[PDB]
């Protein structure tokens, strides 16, 4: 069925023609991109873009030990 | 002979306690040292992460 191959590539490229993300999404592209984008981010963590390791560590203070001897 | 060696054998329990806190004081900052680095390493793959 070459004559289907034909009418599957040259609808392809009809595709190919596209301005912002979705042809025919309005309101059902739309709230599904945004609900699964939430999803990836709500159980996970709440991270920024470029926001390095802010933080300071305070180690074990060292006691001494008193020890009358002999 | 037992409290002359009473004090002898205490002299040596004595330089024991110095090399355990020298070590136990030398190692407990140090395992702070790297798990500073460790919790940067882990946050420098957790933005790189999100994004892939």
């Amino acid at each position: 069925v070459q004559k289907l191959f034909v009418d599957k590539i040259r609808e392809y490229r009809t595709k190919r023609q596209t301005s912002g993300g979705p042809v025919d999404a309005g309101p059902e592209y739309q709230q599904d991109l945004d609900r699964e984008l939430f999803k990836l981010k709500q159980m996970y963590g709440k991270a920024d873009m470029n926001t390095f390791p802010n933080f300071t560590f305070e180690d074990p203070k060292f006691e001494a030990v008193e020890k009358p001897q002999s | 002979i037992d409290l002359e060696k009473s004090q002898q054998a205490l002299v040596q329990k004595r330089h024991y306690l110095f090399d355990v806190q020298r070590n136990n004081i030398a190692m407990a900052l140090e395992v702070t040292y790297r798990e500073r680095l460790h919790r940067v390493y882990k946050e420098i793959k957790n933005r790189l992460d999100y994004h892939i």
